[PDB]
RNA sequence: GAGCUAGCCCUGGCCAGGGUGAAGCUGGGGUGAGACCCAGUGGAGGCCCGAACCGGUGGGGGAUGCAAACCCCUCGGAUGA
RNA sequence: GAAUGCCGGCAUGAGUAACGAUAAAGAGGGUGAGAAUCCCUCUCGCCGUAAGCCCAAGGGUUCCUACGCAAUGGUCGUCAGCGUAGGGUUAGGCGGGACCUAAGGUGAAGCCGAAAGGCGUAGCCGAAGGGCAGCCGGUUAAUAUUCCGGCCCUUCCCGCAGGUGCGAUGGGGGGACGCUCUAGGCUAGGGGGACCGGAGCCAUGGACGAGCCCGGCCAGAAGCGCAGGGUGGGAGGUAGGCAAAUCCGCCUCCCAACAAGCUCUGCGUGGUGGGGAAGCCCGGGUGACAACCCCCCGAAGCCAGGGAGCCAAGAAAAGCCUCUAAGCACAACCUGCGGGAACCCGUACCGCAAACCGACACAGGUGGGCGGGUGCAAGAGCACUCAGGCGCGCGGGAGAACCCUCGCCAAGGAACUCUGCAAGUUGGCCCCGUAACUUCGGGAGAAGGGGUGCUCCCUGGGGUGAUGAGCCCCGGGGAGCCGCAGUGAACAGGCUCUGGCGACUGUUUACCAAAAACACAGCUCUCUGCGAACUCGUAAGAGGAGGUAUAGGGAGCGACGCUUGCCCGGUGCCGGAAGGUCAAGGGGAGGGGUGCAAGCCCCGAACCGAAGCCCCGGUGAACGGCGGCCGUAACUAUAACGGUCCUAAGGUAGCGAAAUUCCUUGUCGGGUAAGUUCCGACCUGCACGAAAAGCGUAACGACCGGAGCGCUGUCUCGGCGAGGGACCCGGUGAAAUUGAACUGGCCGUGAAGAUGCGGCCUACCCGUGGCAGGACGAAAAGACCCCGUGGAGCUUUACUGCAGCC
RNA sequence: CGAUGUCGGCUCGUCGCAUCCUGGGGCUGAAGAAGGUCCCAAGGGUUGGGCUGUUCGCCCAUUAAAGCGGCACGCGAGCUG
RNA sequence: UGGGAGAGGGUGGUGGAAUUCCCGGAGUAGCGGUGAAAUGCGCAGAUACCGGGAGGAACGCCGAUGGCGAAGGCAGCCACCUGGUCCACCCGUGACGCUGAGGCGCGAAAGCGUGGGGAGCAAACCGGAUUAGAUACCCGGGUAGUCCACGCCCUAAACG
RNA sequence: CCGAGGGUAGGGCCCGUGACUGGGGCGAAGUCGUAACAAGGUAGCUGUACCGGAAGGUGCGGCUGGAU
């Protein structure tokens, strides 16, 4: 459930912050953060490649267990559910009876106290991890990996989650959250439900100073540029747009794919996202 | 109004300095060239 | 050549005083339970007035200047992009 | 002899402008060849959140003293940041280094690039961040937390004693963190005292007084006291913290828990060491054996790593503690004490400025700290003033015009003007009161009005004490007094009605534009399955992102409300294993050159052969587009209706003489005495129209229109007054410009606008203050225009290439 | 074109006369009063406002009248902009 | 107190038939549609057939002149939570009642807001026919919507 | 002191009127089509929504006050 304001301001009338209901705790874990190191878009040249970034919020980077077959066969109790800046998801932190504590990313219905843990035996519950042959076809699952033991890369956006559509041979058929098919190795692990905070795309951010603390600057149109600076720039008064709306860069921005033609995972996509 | 030339120690020497220009072939063509002239000083000076 | 200027990165510092009084909380009312209402408490905000500080709206002066952009009066922001 | 030629010299303008903030000067005494300008004394003025004091940059001897005045100083100069000389900067504790890491830089291993070089985990470097031991006073012409005095402290080495499984670059803990608000108790700082110390004073009508004036503290180890910070203890299990571990983590059990304890800091006290005013006297002496006490106010500072709340979720590494590993356990470490040892560089002076950045002793620019008192509601605001620092390095007169800055004005009151431009008005606090409309927040300080000083009397609550007095804070009720006037000076909104545009706070053309432009939350389209797309790079490598479709990139639109129609023929994009065209290559019918020949060499047909293009289809919040003619209804006019040509299809809703309307000041209505503007309508829209969005919209605006009230020197229509200039005298003394000049009017003439030619008229020689009509006045080899087979930026279905991609 | 600043306003005027008024006249389809038309005449005079950048013009209220032109469409080393 | 029937309501689950789309096989000259047609689809391999997969919505037979609810309304099946109601016994209370201005709550479809979901259907819209014309009826397409959650709207031939 | 009233400012209700504009009633001798009454030639009506020169059409759900 997303929090509204009375119009006290004029920005307040709009503006929407998360509850933050399922948090538990309000400090990380000292031994799994580290420095994160603000670029602003800037590459090792010194050089901006991703316009319009910088100044946002400080950040320090919880360590995130992406792998968790690290660790199979050992239990461990969801001691809290945090706040992670990095991320649109939640975190939740584990305390393995190994003594060992990692974070993993918070799947919706996760409850502080209970026990997950990962491996082939795992019971299908939320929060426990297995590999993606071992888990029954239909069920919904999150944090999924692309390749064995690569980490997980698949479906760990707030809200977001995979469903199992089937198996052939050592792959298994999954719909991804943009509603991709596509074949997953079947040792590749995942865990079981959907990301948490699926309230989050619900969030309205109010003001322009809200982009800011995130570290988004002010993205400037085309439109509003010179024809040195960009395709659609220049022309007496507003201008259409004159050509094939188009990117700084002249290529055209309205329809024309860009996915390499000769890619070899071509072989294990099934079916191109739809909507 | 504030004027171009704000004097900064650190950032003489770190930029014009010796080392510096010892770096880098154009530095050491420039070293090359003012003892050429015969220039008394080959780099500004700086109070450190 | 980024000791001017533009952006970003790291690490520090600065913003007199006054005003408005959001959420929440407590109490009372209300109800089958509620919503909700009232009072107190509270102290939110690219909130208000206004110095420092950051600006440069209108006018006047200056025009071989005090100054290769200044001066006076007035005016904008002043916890925030 | 000319090149707006080059270098130099020297003229003209000219004894002219100016002499750099309008904070301000006067006299006496001294020095000296010389004095408005140097020193001293008294008087006057100016700053006082500074125009005072401290620190960091930067500067580099400018610091102190003596002796000088050619030049530098906008005048003068005996003076000086100037000339010459001599002196002056003293640290284990202050800052930096012999410590740590941040971005970044560098870079064993490694990767990449024609060369030069580009990357790169570890490591190293890198600070105004982390860490770390000195406080107060005295002393010099000039340094002082540095010398000295008193009281403290740190590390290293060695030794003695006690204790302990000692031992690390390894493991762990800790260091370690945001923003806003904030408690308790302190301190800095401040106010008062009828109390304590003090040289003195009694004026000029009164006062010998509970009189006036002056001061009434600073540092301090242990110990102790007050206030806070930090921290649970024990055992067992243990598979995690790349070895080990008794440590840490996890599980279980038992005592402790807003407790005390243990520990650390702050504050107070504290042996001891210091300081110590006015006044008088010649920096010093005296005051003085100085006194050194009580009360109130009180931080943004301290306790601190305190507390709460919030979302945007807030460095690292070492010092430090703990654990163990090799090893070593005659060692080693810990603790106490003693003796010894403790290096390098900075230290002067300026430092909101005459010593820094601005060519200048330049009204500009420059980061941190302290920044007293009283009054005004508060305050760092305003006025005055303390300490302290200044009067701004040309002066003296005069009392015109004109200019600047300022004050007032009869009657009128916007009649001014493009415009109330400018200037008036309004102005703080308290109380009463307050409209449409609204997104219910607002609009709102709406508007509008009343109050405001002083004296006496009665009286309520709070803070500190103690519960009281005292002090301090916040009130209330009566009765009076004075003036033109009580926020009596200074600082401190004029208001309202109605349109356009943009939702809003923000951003912009450094130095002619601040806006309606950019941004903006929000809406939609589209790309991207992760070695993502995309971007930079030849590459390696990076950003994206230690992110993963509720994510990231590109595009347009631009809060919010109600909406966003029709055309897919052309261009774009997307889909289409058919077909057509299609390059290298494959293939080799057939033909050719040469040779006596085997052979060698060349041409070459059918057929096979990709992307692309053609072709089929989709697609508008993709590029874009969105008609004409004739006829027709009981008067006319008009045309719901019909016919017809064309098109891919003919503009929907809504709006409309508009930021768009040519004709145009359209027509009508409103407002005015009068309205090319304004507002409201109509619709023949030259030439609105739906995300280059359409129509609205509360609130917001140094945006641009229209009107009204208030009030005014804006004006009728000008007058007077003030200061700084202008003027005169002394001092110093520029500038652009300049063919040379002995340089008048008219009517003519002349390359067509004549001081210079003709004719006539007028005119003694030379200055000073003024005014701007001419010298086609100065300035700038015309911001327009054209020309040159001149240049550059930009565009594209111009040409031709290249990158990139297929 | 090695520069002759261009609309309008303000200020300051001066000139022409094809005269708007005032003075003197002839003719009249001039009874008077008032007008019409032409002649002489440049001495003086020739208002204040609303609109618009305007010149011009329309309009309001007056007037004896509310003249038209030239002077680089007079006048930016005089101002405005 | 002891029993009964019921699509009464809410929540979570779960079954099969059919439609559509996609994949594989097999097969070829039409299919579809209507009163008759055409648009449309199909040699780029449609329709018809077999196998596989995905997805949404509605629940055939039972089914009735039936049942339940205050009305709107409610229909595969399972579980849980829950309302009303009838019967028997005649056990308890002792008129505790009826109605009901206001109030409050519920309230088919369409519609709205936010976010999902989207097979079939289908306003608007495009096209083919029909017709004198046909902004209709018929046919081929087709977006909201129809479905879920939450919040609105509060209407009806909300009728016996 | 109170006080008729006057004055300044801001609200509230009512009436008259207004360029222009919306539909309504009546007239009828017109133009267009023919929506309802028969199965009215697509059974009708209905709430709502979207659309069309017009009556009206269509969607969704409802009623019979529907012929055969
Ligand atoms: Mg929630
Ligand atoms: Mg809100
Ligand atoms: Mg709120
Ligand atoms: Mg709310
Ligand atoms: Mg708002
Ligand atoms: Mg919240
Ligand atoms: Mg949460
Ligand atoms: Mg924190
Ligand atoms: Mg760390
Ligand atoms: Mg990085
Ligand atoms: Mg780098
Ligand atoms: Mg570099
Ligand atoms: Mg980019
Ligand atoms: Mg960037
Ligand atoms: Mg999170
Ligand atoms: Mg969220
Ligand atoms: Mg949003
Ligand atoms: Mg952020
Ligand atoms: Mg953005
Ligand atoms: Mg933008
Ligand atoms: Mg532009
Ligand atoms: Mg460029
Ligand atoms: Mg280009
Ligand atoms: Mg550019
Ligand atoms: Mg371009
Ligand atoms: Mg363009
Ligand atoms: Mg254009
Ligand atoms: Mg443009
Ligand atoms: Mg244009
Ligand atoms: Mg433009
Ligand atoms: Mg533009
Ligand atoms: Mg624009
Ligand atoms: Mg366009
Ligand atoms: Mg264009
Ligand atoms: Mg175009
Ligand atoms: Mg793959
Ligand atoms: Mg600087
Ligand atoms: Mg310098
Ligand atoms: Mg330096
Ligand atoms: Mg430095
Ligand atoms: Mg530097
Ligand atoms: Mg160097
Ligand atoms: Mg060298
Ligand atoms: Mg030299
Ligand atoms: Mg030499
Ligand atoms: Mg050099
Ligand atoms: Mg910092
Ligand atoms: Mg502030
Ligand atoms: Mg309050
Ligand atoms: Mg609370
Ligand atoms: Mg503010
Ligand atoms: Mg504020
Ligand atoms: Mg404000
Ligand atoms: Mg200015
Ligand atoms: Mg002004
Ligand atoms: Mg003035
Ligand atoms: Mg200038
Ligand atoms: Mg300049
Ligand atoms: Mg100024
Ligand atoms: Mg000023
Ligand atoms: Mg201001
Ligand atoms: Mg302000
Ligand atoms: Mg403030
Ligand atoms: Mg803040
Ligand atoms: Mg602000
Ligand atoms: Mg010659
Ligand atoms: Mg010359
Ligand atoms: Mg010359
Ligand atoms: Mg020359
Ligand atoms: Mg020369
Ligand atoms: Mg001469
Ligand atoms: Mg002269
Ligand atoms: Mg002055
Ligand atoms: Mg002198
Ligand atoms: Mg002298
Ligand atoms: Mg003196
Ligand atoms: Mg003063
Ligand atoms: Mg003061
Ligand atoms: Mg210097
Ligand atoms: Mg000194
Ligand atoms: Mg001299
Ligand atoms: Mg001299
Ligand atoms: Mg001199
Ligand atoms: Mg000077
Ligand atoms: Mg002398
Ligand atoms: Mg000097
Ligand atoms: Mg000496
Ligand atoms: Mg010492
Ligand atoms: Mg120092
Ligand atoms: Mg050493
Ligand atoms: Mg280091
Ligand atoms: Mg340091
Ligand atoms: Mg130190
Ligand atoms: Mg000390
Ligand atoms: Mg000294
Ligand atoms: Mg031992
Ligand atoms: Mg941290
Ligand atoms: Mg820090
Ligand atoms: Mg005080
Ligand atoms: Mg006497
Ligand atoms: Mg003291
Ligand atoms: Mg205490
Ligand atoms: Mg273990
Ligand atoms: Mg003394
Ligand atoms: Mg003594
Ligand atoms: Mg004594
Ligand atoms: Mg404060
Ligand atoms: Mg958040
Ligand atoms: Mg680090
Ligand atoms: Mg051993
Ligand atoms: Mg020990
Ligand atoms: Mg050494
Ligand atoms: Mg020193
Ligand atoms: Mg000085
Ligand atoms: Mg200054
Ligand atoms: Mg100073
Ligand atoms: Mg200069
Ligand atoms: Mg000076
Ligand atoms: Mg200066
Ligand atoms: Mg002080
Ligand atoms: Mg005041
Ligand atoms: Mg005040
Ligand atoms: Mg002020
Ligand atoms: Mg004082
Ligand atoms: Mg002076
Ligand atoms: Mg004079
Ligand atoms: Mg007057
Ligand atoms: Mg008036
Ligand atoms: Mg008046
Ligand atoms: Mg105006
Ligand atoms: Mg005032
Ligand atoms: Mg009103
Ligand atoms: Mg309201
Ligand atoms: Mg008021
Ligand atoms: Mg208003
Ligand atoms: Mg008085
Ligand atoms: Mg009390
Ligand atoms: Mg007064
Ligand atoms: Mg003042
Ligand atoms: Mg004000
Ligand atoms: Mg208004
Ligand atoms: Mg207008
Ligand atoms: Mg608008
Ligand atoms: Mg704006
Ligand atoms: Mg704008
Ligand atoms: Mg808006
Ligand atoms: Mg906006
Ligand atoms: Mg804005
Ligand atoms: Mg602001
Ligand atoms: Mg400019
Ligand atoms: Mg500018
Ligand atoms: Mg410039
Ligand atoms: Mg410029
Ligand atoms: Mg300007
Ligand atoms: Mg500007
Ligand atoms: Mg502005
Ligand atoms: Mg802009
Ligand atoms: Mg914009
Ligand atoms: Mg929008
Ligand atoms: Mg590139
Ligand atoms: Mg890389
Ligand atoms: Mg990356
Ligand atoms: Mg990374
Ligand atoms: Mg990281
Ligand atoms: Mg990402
Ligand atoms: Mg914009
Ligand atoms: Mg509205
Ligand atoms: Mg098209
Ligand atoms: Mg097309
Ligand atoms: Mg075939
Ligand atoms: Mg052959
Ligand atoms: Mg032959
Ligand atoms: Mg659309
Ligand atoms: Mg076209
Ligand atoms: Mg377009
Ligand atoms: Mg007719
Ligand atoms: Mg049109
Ligand atoms: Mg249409
Ligand atoms: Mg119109
Ligand atoms: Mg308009
Ligand atoms: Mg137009
Ligand atoms: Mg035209
Ligand atoms: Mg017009
Ligand atoms: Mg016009
Ligand atoms: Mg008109
Ligand atoms: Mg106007
Ligand atoms: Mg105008
Ligand atoms: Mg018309
Ligand atoms: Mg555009
Ligand atoms: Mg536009
Ligand atoms: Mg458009
Ligand atoms: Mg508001
Ligand atoms: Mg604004
Ligand atoms: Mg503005
Ligand atoms: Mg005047
Ligand atoms: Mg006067
Ligand atoms: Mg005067
Ligand atoms: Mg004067
Ligand atoms: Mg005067
Ligand atoms: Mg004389
Ligand atoms: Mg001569
Ligand atoms: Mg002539
Ligand atoms: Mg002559
Ligand atoms: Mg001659
Ligand atoms: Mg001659
Ligand atoms: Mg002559
Ligand atoms: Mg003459
Ligand atoms: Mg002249
Ligand atoms: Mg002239
Ligand atoms: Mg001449
Ligand atoms: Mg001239
Ligand atoms: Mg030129
Ligand atoms: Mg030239
Ligand atoms: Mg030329
Ligand atoms: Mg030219
Ligand atoms: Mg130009
Ligand atoms: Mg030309
Ligand atoms: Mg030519
Ligand atoms: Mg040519
Ligand atoms: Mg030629
Ligand atoms: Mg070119
Ligand atoms: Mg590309
Ligand atoms: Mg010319
Ligand atoms: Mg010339
Ligand atoms: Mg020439
Ligand atoms: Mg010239
Ligand atoms: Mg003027
Ligand atoms: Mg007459
Ligand atoms: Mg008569
Ligand atoms: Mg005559
Ligand atoms: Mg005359
Ligand atoms: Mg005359
Ligand atoms: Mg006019
Ligand atoms: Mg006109
Ligand atoms: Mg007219
Ligand atoms: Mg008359
Ligand atoms: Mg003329
Ligand atoms: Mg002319
Ligand atoms: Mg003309
Ligand atoms: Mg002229
Ligand atoms: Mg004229
Ligand atoms: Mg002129
Ligand atoms: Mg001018
Ligand atoms: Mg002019
Ligand atoms: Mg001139
Ligand atoms: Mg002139
Ligand atoms: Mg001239
Ligand atoms: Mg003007
Ligand atoms: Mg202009
Ligand atoms: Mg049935
Ligand atoms: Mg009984
Ligand atoms: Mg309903
Ligand atoms: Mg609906
Ligand atoms: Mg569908
Ligand atoms: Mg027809
Ligand atoms: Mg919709
Ligand atoms: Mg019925
Ligand atoms: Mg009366
Ligand atoms: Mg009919
Ligand atoms: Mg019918
Ligand atoms: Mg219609
Ligand atoms: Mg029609
Ligand atoms: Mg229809
Ligand atoms: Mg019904
Ligand atoms: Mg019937």
């Amino acid at each position: 459930a997303v929090k509204k304001f009375k119009p006290y301001t004029p920005s307040r009338r709009f503006m929407t912050v998360a509850d933050f209901s399922e948090i538990t705790k309000t400090e990380p874990e000292k031994s799994l953060v580290k420095p994160l190191k603000k670029t602003g878009g800037r590459n090792n040249q010194g050089r901006i490649t991703v316009r319009f970034r910088g100044g946002g919020h400080k950040r320090l980077y919880r360590i995130i267990d992406f792998k968790r077959w690290d660790k199979v066969g050992i239990p461990a109790k969801v001691a809290a559910i945090e706040y992670d800046p990095n991320r649109s998801a939640r975190i939740a932190l584990l305390h393995y009876v190994d003594g060992e504590k990692r974070y993993i990313i918070a799947p919706d219905g996760l409850q502080v106290g209970q026990q997950v843990v990962a491996g082939p035996d795992a019971p299908i519950q939320v929060g426990n991890a297995l590999p993606l042959r071992f888990i029954p076809v239909g069920t919904v699952v999150h944090a999924v990996e692309l390749e064995p033991k690569k980490g997980a890369k698949l479906a760990r956006a707030a809200g977001t989650s995979a469903q199992i559509q089937g198996r052939e041979g050592d792959y298994v058929i999954l719909r991804l959250p943009s509603g991709e098919l596509r074949k997953v190795h079947g040792e590749c692990y995942a865990t079981v439900g959907a990301v948490g905070n699926a309230d989050h795309k619900n969030i309205v951010l109010g003001k322009a100073g809200r982009s800011r603390w995130l570290g988004r600057r002010p993205h400037v149109r085309g439109a509003a540029m010179n024809p040195v600076d960009h395709p659609h720039g220049g022309g007496e008064g507003r201008a259409p747009r004159g050509r094939p709306p188009a990117s700084p860069w002249g290529w055209q921005t309205k329809g024309l794919k860009t996915r390499k033609r000769r890619k070899p995972s071509s072989r294990f996509i099934i079916a191109r996202r739809k909507k | 109004m504030k004027r171009t030339w704000q004097p900064n120690r650190r950032k003489r020497a770190k930029t014009h300095g010796f080392r510096a220009r010892m770096r880098t072939p154009g530095g050491r063509k420039v070293l090359k060239r003012r003892r050429q002239k015969g220039r008394w000083r080959l780099t500004p000076a700086v109070r450190k």
